[PDB]
RNA sequence: AGUGCAGAAGAGGAGAGUGGAAUUCCAUGUGUAGCGGUGAAAUGCGUAGAUAUAUGGAGGAACACCAGUGGCGAAGGCGGCUCUCUGGUCUGUAACUGACGCUGAGGCUCGAAAGCGUGGGGAGCAAACAGGAUUAGAUACCCUGGUAGUCCACGCCGUAAACGAUGAGUGCUAAGUGUUGGAGGGUUUCCGCCCUUCAGUGCUGCAGCAAACGCAUUAAGCACUCCGCCUGGGGAGUACGACCGCAAGGUUGAAACUCAAAGGAAUUGACGGGGGCCCGCACAAGCGGUGGAGCAUGUGGUUUAAUUCGAAGCAACGCG
RNA sequence: UUUUC
């Protein structure tokens, strides 16, 4: 806060898998703390991945994660009396965390009545490079370096 | 039209505006833009946003009619003045020279009455 | 400490010599200080009346932009 | 105290001529919907071509860097450059004059800015004045305009926080450290160190003073000479009288009557639309919300033949 | 760098 770093709260991998990272999507699925609806459509939809086109599942969530997950981002700073901003670095922890939070976005509005099938083929589609999310990512670096300009000399 | 291919364009930055105009290797005047020019008003010209928009604006009629080259004269000491610099650089220019000329004087008039706010 | 040029003896300044003349200027065109080049008070006052001289003549330019 | 002999520095003064940059206006080429302005706007200017932009032309004023606790002058003040006339200062020496000195009531001279007369000039700047804004009002601050004046010559007035708020002349009393111009001894290529010695110019400090503040070899210390001035705050630098000025005004200068104070410095606390640091779900990162709907309530309002009474920013409004 | 306490 003012005084300087903080923890960082540990986590516990799956019952199954053996994974913080789908832990973490677990965690972040999880509405008004039920965790057993959001345990059973996140084994559910590893099943549909091995059923059509999937053998490790947590690879294919690994590639959907490499190419969903940025390398920079923008931040809208001020110094002396406006409003800018300028392309900043990540850390490695905040890079899985916007690319989860991007995936869970759109894995809101897809459009099938599916709960799970939304999220199966969104990371599928991910490591094929497809939907909005991988191209969110690629918006991120356009937008990012097109204001490397005005913002190299702050 | 003629392909021109060289010229010098002109920077002009006050606390409440900044105005950019692209001339010949003389030069007569090619096109230019202003922060109000944009549709703009009052204070916002002072941003060097409006700078960057209104100088690639200025461009796009600029190489409309045979330019690649092009060097800068700088007057009006301001904010944006380097913004539109350096979006003046990013639209697709050759800037190969900077010249920032805003004149001194050697003490022959006054400065009007020095402000009480 | 601060070396003076007049370690050489010479003692009329010779209004015209360039190589004498532009250790005391700008690349702009100025004149620099006399903690810049570091010498004594009199000599400082004979080289900016010299060049006052030698900017009228066309000798030396008044300024460098163009 | 002087004068001769020998050197040194300097924005000290008057007269005459000349240079570059900048702002404005004019002429011409390009160029078209804006320019300028402010906390925010608006008056204003632009389609009869502005701003901007390039070339020349005009004219008046001030002199970038050099520039410094530098320098010069009795003070006011003096910084582009060159030439003509010209004042003062400091250093070595003491062959020359043999006390020729200091201070100086009346008198005479000089005197920043503003102001007055007559004739010129007028680029910026801007009292008066006009218009646009803010405010409850704004004859003001802010903005757009805009004259007398600011400049030159020849006269006039003689004033200031003209201050170091510290009159002039002279002798004496620990040091330390920078700088401006000099003059001697040696190391010496010393012209680039150091030691000694004259003056001005800063700063820190001891005896000594002082109400503390502070001053302190450039005394507010120790002493002599000469000159000016003061005696509670108001009434007032006013009235009357006299002299000067074209005029504004200046110099000399009371009393009637009022109050028991008005004052200098130094502490404590408070305060400031003064400042420098630190903290806090105060910001920032996130999660879920309120303001949309409908419903339960507590207020404010309107209404009754009765709307029992309290609670008003944080610290009243599912409070008593 | 808007008035008011």
């Amino acid at each position: 806060p003012r005084k300087g770093p903080v923890a960082k709260r540990d986590v516990l991998p799956d019952p199954i898998y053996n994974s913080k990272l789908v832990t973490r999507l677990i965690n972040r699925v999880m509405v008004d703390g039920k965790r057993g609806i959001a345990a059973n459509i996140i084994y559910n939809s590893f099943d549909i991945i091995k059923e059509s086109t999937g053998n490790d599942p947590l690879e294919v969530f690994e590639q959907a994660m490499k190419n969903v997950m940025p390398v920079l981002e923008v931040k809208a700073r001020r110094v002396g009396g406006s409003n800018y901003q300028v392309p900043v670095e990540v850390r490695p922890e905040r890079r899985t965390t916007l690319g989860l939070r991007w995936v869970v976005n759109y894995a809101r509005l897809r459009g099938e009545h599916t709960m799970e099938e939304r999220l199966a083929k969104e990371i599928m589609d991910a490591a094929n490079n497809t939907g909005a999310s991988v191209k969110k990512r690629e918006d991120t670096h356009k937008m990012a370096d097109a204001n490397r300009a005005f913002a190299h000399y702050r | 039209k003629k392909n021109i291919e060289s010229g010098v364009a002109h920077i002009h930055s006050t606390f409440n505006n900044t105005i950019v105009m692209i001339t010949d290797t003389h030069g007569n005047a090619l096109a230019w833009s202003s922060a109000g020019s944009l549709g703009f008003k009052g204070s916002k010209k002072s941003t060097p946003f409006a700078a960057q928009m209104a100088a690639e604006a200025a461009t796009k009629v600029a190489m409309e009619h045979g330019l690649k080259t092009v060097d800068v004269t700088v007057k009006g000491p301001g904010s944006g003045r380097e913004a539109a610099i350096r979006s003046l650089q990013a639209t697709g220019l050759e800037v190969t020279a900077i010249r920032d000329v805003t004149p001194v004087p050697h003490n022959g008039c006054r400065p009007p009455k020095r402000r009480r706010v | 400490k601060v070396d003076y040029i007049a370690a050489n003896h010479i003692e009329y300044i010779d209004y015209k010599d360039t190589e004498l003349l532009k250790r005391f200027i700008s690349e702009r065109g100025k004149i620099l200080p006399r903690r810049v080049t570091g010498t004594g008070a009199k000599n400082q006052r004979k080289l900016t009346i010299a060049i006052k001289r030698a900017r009228i003549m066309g000798l030396l330019p008044f300024v460098s932009d163009e």
